[PDB]
RNA sequence: AACGCGACGAUACUACCCGCACGUUGUAGACGUAUAAGAAUAGGCUCCGGCCUCGUAUCCUAGCAGGCGAUUCCUCCGCCGGCCUCGAAGUGGCCGUCGGUAAUUCGCGUAUUGCAAUUUAGACACGCGCGGGAUCAAAUCCUUUGCAGACGACUUAGAUGUG
């Protein structure tokens, strides 16, 4: 493409007031449509493996589980 | 520091085009006369074809009814590429903006009054201090030659002659610095020691 | 067809200029300069060999 | 990720003198002189041992560290051409029209020129001017062979590629018309 | 019509300018590059053609030729030019003594009542010290100028015109060092230059003049129909045109009496 | 002879009025003082007398040279520009004209 | 999020007749001030338990200053952040001097690489790595190299911004 | 094999390298934080050259040619002070051209109006004999 | 380019030029309006010793708004000549004469502007003055031409001539 030698007409990034007002409107009823459908209706990944102290954190989990079992 | 001079002559080599234009436009409106030399050696950041694409987009904008009147006059010279940037940073349609533009003179190369004057530099627009070491840059002289500037070879021959004369001037300058250091050494043995001990205690 | 500004058309013309039309024009210019040569041939400051001065918008008014 | 340090090494043979300015690299040896400018890459040249050139960058990225690999090979290529040189051997083939190849040396401009005649019967002569520093000779060893030799791999390989691109058939069938000049062997003179 | 000749206005001057001399190289011999003449008219010739490949090869062709009357131009001046970032600048013009009254008529709009004092003090600097002002101005051309031109004028008395005012034109010298062409220009002062020496037979030359004027016409004849691009009425003719590749079929002497 | 100078003032430039985007207030002028770059340097010049010296066309009391008096009020911004109030607001054609900033009244 | 400080916030549900001497929970919160630290406490306790500001009271808020704010440490931050897709896990390392400085370095880092906000970042663990082998990321690994020393190429000098015009061109070497 | 390279010669940040800050004081690098921060300490007995131990950005620091030879990494203020006095960093700083030019600025800033007058006239007496020597040369 | 520029010819008046004499003469704004290497920025400069973040540097900087004499000197500045140099919008160097000159030192003046009021001071341009040099011109109208033409405008010719 010879766009360097012969550029085309530019796509203006200046925003018209007419289009700015509609986009705020269309963003509004999208949020209403999303809320209406959610109203209509019909997880922890864990400690990372690269964490250097997952082993001493797991034994804290087992030790507190023993104390909870002993208390109960 | 901050000084008011009669005329500040700026060497345009090594300067970014827009960063130099905003500094110059502020001094012109503040009441400072500015001469810029070597506008074929200014830099515009980015790759060369981006500066060429911007100028080819500028060349598109031409009026339809009569190009001789009112149309955007596309100036190809490197001095006038710089002058276009400065004129867009000045209210040139008022009397104050017109007065600020008359305090500016823009030249290609170094004209023979200004090759014996000292050329200032602006650290706030210098390419080596501002740009990242890996980025690409273009020269205004290269962009001008590809859009119709006819006097790249003429300015290059005159600059070669100007630097041939300046090499002669530096050779006389080195001799003066050699002779000044020899004269100071001899005068240190004939000066009264109370004069030199007082000057050393005062930092001079 | 090929344009008048085609690259291969220009290269063919450059081969014509150097090899055929070149020495023809150089020969005719030697004769014409010879006839022009026939017609034309047919202190320091006091002699003017040193060049001095005869008989302002670049500098701001100082 | 901004690696703090990265370095590579170029060994230097005993018969060579490598001189490096700001980023201008000059290699001298038996066969001649080679210079090339490297101001487009940020690099710190240094001397590590008696015959080792050290090239380093500091606080570069993965892109800047990888640009050290291209300069190590580029300087090492200048070492080889100055010591051993480069040789490209090219063969020209034909079916019916014999290709006449003529090599002359221009006294002015100091460069060889190769004239190709009678390429599939065409009456146009094809003149290729070589790079300064590459010599072309007709092989009196095998049939239809040229030798492009020199010190710069850039000059030898580009001049060899110019000959291939100037003898290329047009508007024909590639599967049937096999005429052309092709690079057969690449290597060193020594 | 063509948009290349778009400002369809009357030509600014009657004579019309060259606007481009040939590109100069110092290895060539010293030669002038242009001349002047007066249009006489046209005639009919028969040429024995030698055009291999033509249907009229080795046959007789009848062609129309144009006759331009060329009295010998008289060289009166020398103008030096320097290279500039702004373009090309004239630095020094050196005239000669004994300027004719014909070219002196050119610097006057009313010659019949003037005192004819043009170049009277310039005739005195050739004998003021020894000619120091003249030699200084030529040395300024030799050491500073990049190309030099020659001022030559035609004579109207040799031509059958009621005009008496000569036509003065600058002609560029090509092919040599600036020192060599200056010594041509000073030696060529006060001397008639014939068209035998400037041009030669069998040579394409470039012809520059102002066309025939037709005054105010409409779009029927100005454009050739059934903003700038819209066909509008106005002036047709008296435009400056540069024509290209016209062959010199003959150069008559005028003395020969069998032209 | 002497071959010295007689300057007992600090040079200044009249930049603009007090303004925002579009509304300008001529009662306060903005002055750039030679060699000031922080508010700390501008604090020395507070209260110092400012003179704007210009030229007229008619002699009035033995002079053709007229003066408008003022004093420095407060620092402006972070760059050492200062605000100055005069007995009459300065002319709008003097944007970029020089002023004389004098060391009286002196607290040193 | 500013000059953060670590806070020890201890709060409890309001004492009632059914349950006197209540549970007394404790958290460590990085907050700009006292008032924010209480708010983050009740926000985090509301997600975990059914204790809010209306039925709860703050027992103590104390600032946990660093033991050694003059010793260089390698820190490990385990965090969750919320994006358009959902909740993700990261573990990032920071070579700093204080535990608060590692948290400030983390907030600027997550805002830079991933455009994460303060409202979306959950800091789970800030651990000082006692031993050198515990450092896992290569950008900290090159900092803990033996005999670490490097130059500083292309150093732009600190020229005052009011010095518009300079007489000689600057140098980027020292 | 001849290699002739003249590329650069930088000072390196390292443990034991003495820095100069914008305040005019001296610090010595103890441990390196990152590529633009270091931990330093100036234990000098001169109040003009003393710096508290802490984090210093390298953008606010200047690298002096003085390196304490075998300073341990992570050394506390007691060990740095012993190596500071043993190497004589204050004496080596005084001989540096950076401290000589700084002392020149301190003396020139401290001139009174009377001292400027005596500076100017004593320069004229010194300039006179420089001018006679230059005319002889 | 009808508000871009260069070279050259003749320039009557007026005053074209030189010297010095002053302006109720006009300014987008004088007050030390002082300062030439080139080039690189992952390198440079150098007297070849060494030096480089840094123009917070260098020069100049004292005397009724700034004398006359002395000693001491060829220190600094300026005007005119000769030799040369300087064309990108054109200048500086050397030599010489003359004048001024705290580099060291000295004798006699300043008051009253009354406790501050721009320190009327620079530059270019524009005028008026003398007393001296120099110069003795063109264009338009009118008549004519038709290479031109709606009118203007354009190519021409009108002073003794190849009219």
């Amino acid at each position: 493409a010879g766009t360097i030698n012969k550029p085309k007409k530019p796509t203006s990034k200046r925003k018209t007031t007419r289009l700015r007002a509609k986009i705020s409107k269309r963003a509004a009823e999208k949020k209403r449509k999303e809320r209406k459908l959610a109203r209509k209706n019909p997880k922890d990944p864990g400690i990372p493996n690269l964490f250097p102290y997952k082993e001493r954190l797991l034994q804290q989990r087992e030790e507190e589980r023993i104390r909870r079992k002993e208390e109960l | 520091m901050s000084s008011f001079e009669s005329v500040v002559v700026i060497d345009g080599k090594g300067h970014l085009l827009g960063r130099l234009a905003s500094i110059v436009a502020k001094q012109l409106l503040s009441g400072q006369k500015i001469v810029v030399v070597r506008c074929e050696a200014l830099n515009i950041s980015g790759e060369f074809f981006r500066a060429k694409l911007k100028y080819h987009a500028y060349l598109r904008k031409m009026t339809r009814y009569n190009p001789t009147r009112g149309g955007p006059f596309h100036f190809r010279a490197p001095s006038r590429i710089f002058y276009k940037a400065v004129r867009g940073m000045i209210p040139h349609k008022t009397a104050r903006g017109a007065a600020a533009l008359e305090r500016l003179k823009v030249f290609e190369g170094v004209p023979p009054p200004y090759d014996k004057k000292k050329k200032m530099v602006v650290p706030q627009a210098l390419r080596v201090l501002r740009l990242q070491p890996g980025r690409k840059y273009c020269t205004v002289g290269r962009l001008s030659h590809e859009v119709g500037w006819k006097y790249q070879d003429v300015v290059a021959r005159l600059e070669e002659r100007r630097k041939a004369k300046g090499a002669a001037y530096y050779e006389r300058k080195k001799l003066a610095a050699r002779q000044l250091s020899e004269a100071k050494k001899a005068a240190a043995a004939k000066v009264d020691p109370k004069v030199s001990e007082a000057l050393a205690a005062y930092g001079y | 067809a090929k344009s008048a500004r085609a690259s291969r058309i220009k290269e063919n013309h450059q081969r014509f200029k150097k090899n055929i039309a070149g020495p023809v024009e150089a020969a005719r210019l030697e004769r014409l300069s010879a006839k022009l040569m026939a017609i034309a041939q047919a202190s320091g400051v006091k002699s003017g060999k040193s060049i001095g001065r005869k008989d302002s918008s670049i500098v701001f008014p100082m | 990720m901004r690696y703090i340090h990265s370095e590579e090494t170029i060994p230097v043979p005993e018969n060579l003198k490598v001189s490096i300015k700001s980023r201008l690299v000059t290699v001298e040896g038996p066969r001649g002189k080679l210079q090339k400018d490297l101001s487009h890459i940020a690099v710190n040249f240094s001397v590590v041992k008696k015959g080792v050139i050290g090239l380093e960058i500091h606080h570069g990225s993965r892109k800047d560290v990888a640009a050290l690999r291209t300069v190590r090979t580029i300087i090492n290529n200048m070492i080889i051409g100055v010591t051993k040189g480069f040789k490209y051997k090219m063969r020209y083939v034909y079916a019916h029209f014999p290709i006449n190849v003529n090599v002359e040396k221009n006294a002015e401009t100091g460069c060889y020129e190769v004239e190709i005649r009678n390429f599939i019967g065409e009456k146009i002569v094809r003149k290729v001017v070589m790079a300064p520093g590459v010599e072309v000779e007709i092989s009196k060893a095998q049939k239809d062979e040229l030798i492009l030799s020199g010190n710069s791999l850039e000059a030898v390989s580009q001049s060899a590629a110019d000959i291939q691109q100037i003898c290329k058939v047009r508007n024909k069938d590639i599967r049937k018309f096999l005429d052309g000049i092709y690079v057969s062997e690449k290597g060193n003179i020594v | 019509g063509s948009l290349a000749f778009l400002p369809r206005k009357r030509a600014a001057r009657h004579r019309g300018r060259v606007k481009s001399f040939p590109k100069d190289d110092p290895k060539k011999p010293v030669h002038l590059t242009a001349a002047m003449g007066y249009k006489a008219g046209m005639t009919t010739i028969v040429r024995d053609l030698d055009r291999p490949g033509a249907k009229a090869h080795k046959k007789e062709v009848v062609e129309a030729v144009t006759i331009i009357d060329c009295p010998p131009m008289v060289v009166v001046g020398l103008v030096g030019y320097i290279e500039t970032p702004r373009g090309l600048r004239s630095l020094t013009t050196v005239w000669a003594e004994h300027l004719s009254d014909e070219v002196k008529r050119r610097f006057y709009k009313n010659w019949y009542k003037s005192k004819k004092k043009a170049f009277t003090k310039y005739a005195k600097k050739y004998a003021e010290n020894n000619g120091a002002s003249i030699t200084r101005e030529l040395e300024r051309i030799k050491k500073y100028c990049t190309v030099v031109r020659v001022l030559a004028h035609t004579q109207i008395r040799k031509t059958p015109l009621k005009q008496k005012k000569a036509h003065l034109m600058e002609i560029q010298i090509n092919g040599g060092s600036v020192a060599d062409k200056v010594e041509f220009g000073r030696s060529l002062f006060e001397k008639p230059v014939t068209i035998d020496t400037i041009f030669e037979k069998d040579e394409m030359i470039d012809v520059i003049a102002v066309t025939k004027g037709h005054g105010f016409v409409g779009v029927t004849a100005r454009w050739g129909t059934k903003q700038w691009t819209v066909a509008r009425a106005g002036q047709m003719g008296y435009h400056h045109r540069t024509s290209v590749n016209h062959k010199i079929y003959r150069i008559g002497k005028g003395d020969d009496e069998a032209n | 002879p002497s071959e010295a100078g007689h300057r007992l003032y600090v040079k200044g430039r009249h930049l603009s009025y007090q303004r925002g985007r579009r509304n300008t207030h001529p009662k306060t002028s903005l002055i750039k003082i030679e060699g000031v770059d922080d508010t700390a340097a501008a604090n020395f010049y507070l209260g110092k007398r400012v003179a704007y010296v210009y030229r007229a066309q008619k002699e009035v009391r033995g002079t053709k040279i007229r003066v408008i008096w003022g004093k420095i009020t407060r620092p402006h911004g972070n760059s050492g520009v200062v605000r100055a109030k005069f007995t009459h607001p300065l002319p709008a054609r003097s944007f970029g004209a020089s002023v004389r900033i004098m060391l009286y009244p002196s607290s040193i | 999020m500013g000059r953060l400080q670590e806070y020890q916030v201890i709060g409890r549900h309001l004492p009632t007749e059914a349950n006197p001497n209540p549970a007394l929970y404790r958290m460590r919160i990085f907050a700009p001030n006292e008032v924010v630290a209480k708010s983050r406490f009740w926000y985090f306790l509301r997600g975990l338990k059914k204790v809010k500001k209306a039925t709860g009271e703050i027992v103590s808020v104390n600032v946990i200053s660093e033991k050694h704010p003059l010793k260089v440490k390698n820190f490990g931050i385990w965090l969750r952040y919320d994006s358009r897709s959902g909740t993700h896990n990261m573990y990032k390392e920071y070579r700093e001097t204080s535990r608060v400085a590692a948290v400030e370095a983390m907030y600027a880092d997550m805002a830079a690489r991933h455009r994460a906000r303060f409202r979306s970042i959950h800091i789970l663990k800030v651990v000082e790595l006692e031993k050198t082998e515990d450092v896992k990321r290569p950008y900290i690994k090159q900092l803990v190299a033996k005999n670490l020393s490097f130059p500083l190429p292309h150093r732009v000098p600190k020229i005052s911004t009011k010095k518009i015009f300079s007489a000689k061109r600057p140098s980027t070497f020292s | 094999a001849e290699i002739n390279v003249e590329a650069t010669s930088w000072r390196r940040v390292e443990v034991g390298r003495v820095l100069k800050l914008e305040n005019g004081s001296l610090a010595a690098i103890v441990e390196i934080i990152d590529h633009k921060r270091v931990l330093a300490d100036g234990p000098s007995s001169d109040p003009k050259l003393a710096t508290p131990r802490g984090i210093v950005p390298l953008s606010r620091a200047l690298l002096t040619p003085i390196v304490i030879p075998k300073l341990p990494r992570g050394a506390r203020t007691g060990a740095v002070k012993k190596a500071w006095e043993a190497y004589g960093v204050d004496a080596k700083w005084k001989e540096t051209n950076w401290a000589k030019k700084q002392l020149q600025q301190e003396r020139r800033q401290s001139l009174t109006d009377f001292d400027r007058f005596k500076v100017m006239r004593l320069k004229k007496q010194r300039r006179f004999e420089e001018r006679k020597a230059l005319a002889k040369i």
